[PDB]
């Protein structure tokens, strides 16, 4: 067909401008099973997400072992200089992100989604899951249009080509057996890219389908969202970061919402366990 | 100049007559620990291959996948490379959409292809920046990776000899010589390769050499 590399090299529009269907709340609009399924976990997540709960705290300087109990997933954002490249509050290299005790508060089993960058976050970050104690299982791309602002809008290091997405690393700790441990994960529900326009200039936020992402994908209820900010604070998680304006992260009020009676796990419906992916019969 | 090819087992051809390329390109078939319609390469199969010969400053393009996203990092290491870009190829259907439905992978379902991109040595000519790092195109035939790639390369470094490992008939291009177990015998065209295809093979057979 048409050579969309080509057609940006001429006009300055993405390739990724012309992908069709992308948006979030109207994906599945022609699809009424997948949007049944979609909306069927939501309402599950909802009902059993935790208020939501937020701590300002300088995470260089933190006990990490202050936010209790352990965490089924972690969503980790430091503030890469590179996304400065009109730095505000501190920068973190890839060493100062590598010396957080994350194995210190992730459970046994458990995940952790990774904001790399696009330069050497993708070699760096990977070296962190290591120290960290996870294996890189999936590569999350958050692919950028430019349907506004067509379109030569780079550039950074020793980069080749235009860079026009970032990485979110997705790592696992312990034993996950798909076809035992249904009651953890729902696999395959979402695929690994995220399309969004290019944010204006400054915004450094990403994209909230991570979270729905996140959780669709791992029943475990106890989500810490590191470097998290007033506007990223959200029901079932714990948002912990520098720049949150108030706090009211209590530890132990936190940990009671997981306890007896409860479970740390969301459980599932039958109508789900009927439409989600699963394996055929051996 | 115009197309050239060698059918021949990679692990076994002597790469060393080819002389220096300013572009390298592998599609391999990497044993991703996976049930596979189709032959693949040990990780130490992967890593003895005698890619430094083939280019003292330049790029390589790697396609990655699986659990060679880490794999073909640490043979961009041993071959001499540094990684300085990472290419997706984001499949779209008929309707240009997202297929986002099936388990196409084992946590999360997986709409883009991988192509690793390093550097070595020192190069000129080259001109950064023409192209995006994101690709969009239909899955087409037995296509593996995209047809795309072979312009934002000629793009990046235009006028200059390449080489491609693992290729197929499709493959085959100006500038390009194109290696792989799939083509059709031997055409080469460039008169220092064909010199030095002789004097190391006296008779055309390229097996696997006398250890
Ligand atoms: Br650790």
């Amino acid at each position: 067909h048409n050579d969309y590399c080509q057609h940006f090299v001429d006009t300055g529009h993405r390739p990724q401008n012309f992908i069709r269907d992308v948006g979030l709340a109207d994906r599945f609009e022609e699809y009424p099973k997948l949007r049944e399924l979609i909306r069927l976990k939501d309402e599950l997540i909802a009902k059993s997400n935790t208020p939501p709960m937020y701590l300002q705290a300088d995470i260089e300087a933190f006990d990490i072992r202050e936010l209790t109990p352990k965490f089924d997933v972690i969503l980790l954002e430091p503030p890469l200089e590179e996304y400065y490249r009109t730095a505000n509050e501190k920068c973190w290299t890839w060493d100062d992100i590598m010396k957080l005790e994350i194995d210190e508060i992730a459970a046994p089993r458990s995940f952790i989604f990774l904001w790399c960058g696009s330069g050497e976050g993708l070699d760096l970050g990977r070296v962190c899951l290591r120290k960290w104690g996870y294996r890189r299982c999936e590569d999350i791309c958050w692919i950028k249009t430019n349907k506004n602002n067509p379109g030569k809008t780079t550039l950074d290091p020793k980069a080749v080509f235009q860079r026009t997405k970032e990485h979110c690393l997705m790592g696992i700790k312990g034993t996950v057996k798909r076809s035992t441990d249904g009651d953890f994960i729902h696999a395959n529900v979402d695929i690994d890219l995220i399309i969004t326009e290019e944010p204006e200039i400054g915004n450094i936020e990403k994209p909230v389908e991570i979270f729905h992402i996140i959780e669709h994908f791992c029943l475990g209820r106890r989500r810490l969202h590191l470097f998290g900010r007033d506007s990223t604070i959200r029901p079932g998680w714990l948002t912990v970061g520098p720049t949150l304006t108030n706090s009211n992260y209590n530890a132990e009020t936190y940990a009671s919402y997981f306890s007896a009676p409860n479970s740390y796990l969301t459980g599932c419906t039958e109508e789900i366990e009927r439409l989600r992916p699963k394996s055929p019969p051996p | 100049f115009p197309p050239q090819w060698i059918c021949c087992d990679i692990r076994y051809l002597d790469v060393s007559i080819l002389g220096k390329f300013a572009v390298v390109m592998a599609d391999p078939p990497w044993d991703i620990h996976m049930e596979l319609p189709y032959g693949t390469l040990t990780d130490d199969e992967m890593r003895r291959l005698n890619i430094p010969v083939l280019q003292d400053d330049g790029f390589l393009f790697l396609w990655v996948t699986g659990r060679a996203m880490e794999l073909g990092r640490e043979c961009l290491n041993l071959w001499g490379y540094e990684r300085v870009d990472e290419i997706i190829w984001v499949k779209t259907n008929q309707l240009q959409r997202i297929i986002r439905t099936g388990r196409t992978g084992h946590w999360l379902n997986h709409g883009k292809e991988h192509c690793l991109v390093g550097v070595k040595g020192n190069p000129q000519g080259f001109n950064q920046g023409l192209d995006c790092d994101v690709i969009v195109a239909e899955v087409r035939s037995t296509s593996h990776k995209p047809d795309e790639i072979y312009g934002m390369i000629e793009r990046l470094s235009p006028g200059t000899r390449k080489i491609e490992l693992f290729g197929r008939p499709h493959n085959v291009q100006p500038n390009w010589i194109t290696l792989g177990n799939q083509l059709d015998g031997i055409h080469l065209l460039d008169p220092d390769v064909v010199a030095r295809f002789k004097q190391r093979y006296p008779d055309g057979i390229i097996s696997k050499p006398k250890n």
